[PDB]
RNA sequence: AGGUGUUGGUUGAUAUAGACAGCAGGAUGGUGGCCAUGGAAGUCGGAAUCCGCUAAGGAGUGUGUAACAACUCACCUGCCG
């Protein structure tokens, strides 16, 4: 189906990330607070749920 | 992941054509900038190569192609098809 | 073709749901025969788990018992035959006389991992506290009883 | 705490240096935790391991240089994870003890190889694997009756090469160990002067 | 009480085994059932005129076997001044058994569950219709009734009727008679129907609920003038109670006159609940065979290869397996192991020889297979979910799979 | 109810005897510690919760399984100042 070390390059921009619980944002995986202003820089972060 | 993407260039570097990505019929065009030279590698297959004397102008040109290829309608943890950045550094080495 | 397998079976008495058969079902032996093989060979361990070794050859399996920590503590504190209704905490608390613990530090000498006998008795007493017991003062007292004039060989 | 903890180690080095006037210097590149406490069971009666931090070793020497000028030579002899396996009774029987008891295992996916590892034929004992991520590195083998017996004798890791990702993960399918994991000695400190 | 009921269910099932196969003589066997509501006074009347009438039976033996066995039951129900909750089952008479042997018997017990049945026979044996398909007939249903003049919650067993709770309310008029007031008097009149039907949604949490679960396997909602359709479909009505609502009954009557009519307006959906609860499990078994994970077994050799190890979750069984359990026991060697036999192998088969030491291998008495799987159902798993074969997917199950299954938990690696 | 915007304040620890990043090498046996359960190998669960070895490895920080396997982190090391 696909080369097994051209998948760690394709997953990095859509799969290995973090999310605001309060405004559904996308941020880099090594965060603590949301970036945006709408949630008021909250620290209710959680990771992007994996595929099966 | 099925439909190989065919990339072909013009204007000795300044324009880029992108065909058959997912098997779409429409043909994308991207324009890199002035003072930056696009290409196709000699040692790898589907390898674009983005040169030039400025980090900003170069890296914005990287990012136009990378955001020509973004999936609509569909779960993006599964279809992982595009053109995305590999190696940064320098044109010659010391 | 030797291949030594470790099966923590019911020991003296026979159990209920026998999951020995992924190890012993793709190779040969019956799923009824190994449950009663250990019924006699272990003997009067009664209901103590010991991980038994099987000398698996072309022919048949040699049944021999492995040295352990928790088997010697429940056997010395003496029981008649028991039930399976099992009261809250089957754990015990008597008084292990210091004749057995120094004898077990010579049996610990054959596993072979340690210094002298000033540091094998504190880890046999270290295994004895998990069931529930003490020998004239708890293991607080056994760092103060060993130094100056404890039973050192 | 870390105030009364150092107060026992500066008294242990003035004890162990006068008690053992001869010494060694050793490191620790790939040597584990069970592996230490198998070699602890070896020379116990005549070897006492004493590793440590650099500047606690650098400070302890300054009190000694007034007493013994012969300890002047171990101020630029600390590079790596330095330790000092003490010795007095024999220096040709303690080093040849740790020569013939190197505890082996399959290699790291990282560390370079001193030997230029040559590869004969072999057999695994498995079902159908694949020759799809193997033919890249350059050993074009034959799937001969289940177990893939090697046809070509091309070397992969040589003197100096970094054992990276693509030839490190494909050696977990075949199960092999080139070396034996152990402490590679650097210097030898005998009687106040360095002699090999 | 868990320990107080479960001594009474399985113990009295073995008393009903040996009495039914009684097999005595003549017609001297008083079989009897009283329903709980009735007086014991109207029985000592009846059986008084069945003692001068029973003296004109010609045959010498039959007549005095009776009038002995009729005046023993006369003094059993003197000790009873009333009849309790759940009734009274009277077994009197005089059997014959092993060894040309006559032994008189005179039982009288209060059963479990309030029965409703009435019975009086005198055959050559003992009679059981209303014990083995009412006390066996388990799953309960719930009956709400809605109207402007009242509401009422009650249950229906197989043949029992309980009236749990009811409550009346004084609902207003409909018919308006002003202009500006007649606008808001319509919000103010419909407002006093909402806190009624939310006092029937909320009173459905009082009577029908037990242990993060409801204590019934179905539900029916009655009424008239479409006031079930305002309890049945609202956001205030609970999710799990809303998903069991099996019927929308329209009728004449209400209260205690119209609780009886909703029991025989659903004679075609009260007997169509196990026909779905058993069809889902036979539909859920062929979806395991469809999918590529591999968690299913078949046969009496592969299900015993994979029940002793990691035991199955829901042990799938066709009740009528003909196969039963025979235990084998050698002569000289004294060696024994338990085995299972197919149609031909149990009747005439002298293959049962020791072979090893060359001796005769005799087989000590049997034990039924659906009965032996109930000797160990909580041991090797839990939930003994027995299934039938009448349905459109139950039909092929038995002959297609021989009457056995086992949806395994973890990835079991079979070998064949 | 909240904020790693920026700004005053209060208490208590980590440091040239080499911390705080980052970038590398370890993270053990008696032991699969005992009571429950079809299993509790440290990882639903229950109260109990030790020492041989040391520069350092806790009767255990999380991810993962029917039991594990397999991979992290507590605590210490080389560079760096």
């Amino acid at each position: 189906i696909i080369e097994p070390s051209l998948r760690q390059l394709a997953q990095k921009y859509n799969c290995d990330k973090m999310i605001c619980r309060k405004c559904y944002a996308r941020l880099h995986p090594r965060a603590v607070n949301c970036r945006k202003k709408k949630c008021g820089h909250t620290n209710n972060l959680r990771p992007k749920k994996k595929v099966k | 992941a099925h439909f190989p993407i065919n990339v072909v260039i013009q204007e000795n570097g300044s324009l880029v054509e992108i065909r058959n990505f997912l098997g779409e019929k429409y043909i994308r065009r991207v324009r890199m900038r002035p003072g930056v030279a696009c290409s196709v590698s000699q040692a790898q297959k589907d390898e674009l190569v983005l040169e030039g004397n400025d980090i900003e102008l170069v890296s914005n040109s990287a990012a136009l192609i990378q955001q020509a290829t973004t999936v609509k309608n569909k779960d993006i943890r599964k279809f992982l098809d595009g053109i995305y950045v590999s190696e940064k550094g320098t044109v010659q080495q010391a | 073709e030797i291949k030594v397998v470790y099966l923590r079976c019911t020991g003296g008495e026979v159990g209920a749901t026998s999951a020995l058969a992924p190890k012993i079902g793709p190779l040969g032996l019956s799923p009824k025969k190994v449950g009663d093989d250990i019924a006699k060979a272990t003997g009067d361990w009664k209901g103590l788990r010991i991980t038994v070794k099987l000398t698996i050859q072309n022919r048949q399996a040699q049944i021999e018992v492995v040295p352990s920590a928790s088997a010697l503590i429940i056997k010395a504190l003496k029981e008649p035959p028991r039930d399976r209704k099992k009261q809250k905490n089957i754990k015990h608390s008597g008084n292990i006389t210091f004749d057995e613990i120094v004898n077990i530090a010579r049996q610990m000498r054959h596993r072979s991992l340690a210094r002298e006998l000033s540091g094998t008795i504190k880890e046999i007493l270290g295994t004895a506290q998990s069931v529930g017991c003490n020998v004239d003062g708890r293991h607080p007292h056994d760092i103060i009883d060993d130094i100056n004039s404890g039973a050192v060989e | 705490d870390r105030a009364t903890w150092k107060s026992n180690y500066f008294l242990k080095i003035i004890q162990l240096l006068d008690d053992y006037p001869k010494c060694f210097i050793v490191g620790a590149d790939n040597v584990g935790s069970k592996q230490m406490q198998q070699i602890r069971m070896s020379l116990r009666g005549k070897a006492v391991v004493l590793m440590g931090k650099n500047t606690m070793m650098r400070k302890a020497i300054r009190g000694h240089l007034e007493n013994n000028p012969a300890l002047e030579k171990l101020l630029p002899h600390i590079r790596g994870n330095v330790g000092f396996v003490f010795t007095k009774e024999d220096l040709t029987e303690i080093r040849d003890m740790l020569l013939a008891n190197k505890v082996p295992a399959a290699a790291r996916a990282g560390a370079i190889a001193p030997c230029e590892v040559t590869v004969p034929a072999q057999n695994t004992g498995l079902g159908p694997e694949k020759t799809s991520f193997f033919q890249a590195l350059g050993i074009t083998t034959k799937i001969s009756r289940g177990t893939i017996e090697i046809l070509s004798d091309v070397q992969l890791i040589k003197t100096g090469d970094k054992v990276g990702a693509s030839e490190a993960t494909l050696l977990n399918m075949l199960n092999i160990s080139p070396f034996s994991f152990g402490l590679i000695i650097q210097q030898v400190f005998d009687n106040g002067s360095i002699y090999n | 009480s868990a320990a107080d009921r479960n001594v009474e269910i399985w113990k009295i099932k073995k008393l009903i085994k040996s009495l039914e196969a009684a097999r005595g003589n003549g017609t001297s066997m008083i079989s009897l059932i009283i329903p709980p509501k009735d007086q014991i006074s109207r029985v000592a009347k009846m059986l008084a005129d069945e003692f001068g009438t029973a003296s004109n039976i010609k045959s010498r033996v039959n007549r005095l076997s009776v009038l002995g066995a009729i005046t023993s039951v006369q003094q059993r129900l003197k000790l009873y001044n009333k009849v309790p909750p759940n009734g009274l089952v009277v077994y009197c008479g005089t059997i014959v058994t092993e060894e040309g042997k006559e032994k008189k018997v005179n039982i009288d017990f209060e059963p479990f569950k309030p029965i409703n049945t009435s019975l009086y026979l005198c055959d050559n044996k003992f009679h059981t219709e209303a014990l083995t398909a009412l006390l066996s007939d388990d799953s309960k249903f719930g009956f709400i009734v809605i109207d402007g003049s009242g509401a009422l919650f009650g249950t229906l067993q197989g043949n029992t009727r309980e009236v749990l709770h009811k409550f009346t309310v004084d609902l207003p008029k409909k018919h308006g008679r002003a202009a500006q007031s007649a606008l808001r008097f319509a919000r103010l009149r419909m407002e006093k129907r909402h806190n009624y039907v939310r006092k029937v949604a909320e009173t459905a949490v009082q009577l029908f609920i037990s242990g993060d679960k409801v204590n019934v396997a179905g539900l029916v909602l009655a009424g008239s003038a479409d006031f079930k359709t305002e309890l049945s479909q609202s956001d205030m009505f609970d999710q799990r109670l809303q998903s069991k609502v099996l019927k929308l009954v329209d009728i004449s009557y209400g209260g205690e006159n119209g609780f009886n009519q909703a029991i025989e307006l659903s004679t075609e959906v009260l007997s169509n609940v196990k026909f779905i609860q058993e069809k889902k499990l036979i539909g859920r078994y062929f979806d395991e065979i469809s999918q590529d994970t591999g968690k299913y077994c078949f046969g009496v050799e592969d299900t015993l290869k994979a029940l002793e190890m990691g035991a199955v979750e829901i042990l799938i069984v066709y009740e009528n397996l003909d196969i039963m359990r025979y235990v084998l026991h050698c002569q000289g060697t004294e060696e024994e192991k338990i085995l299972y036999l197919t149609p031909e192998q149990e009747k005439d088969k002298s293959h049962f020889t020791d072979k090893e030491t060359g001796q005769e291998h005799e087989l000590i008495e049997s034990m039924p297979l659906l009965e032996w799987f109930a000797n160990n159902y909580k041991k090797f798993g839990a939930t003994l979910e027995i299934v039938t074969d009448k349905s459109q997917e139950g039909s092929q199950f038995v002959k297609g799979f021989g009457g056995i299954g086992g949806i395994l938990r973890y990835r079991v690696d079979f070998q064949g």
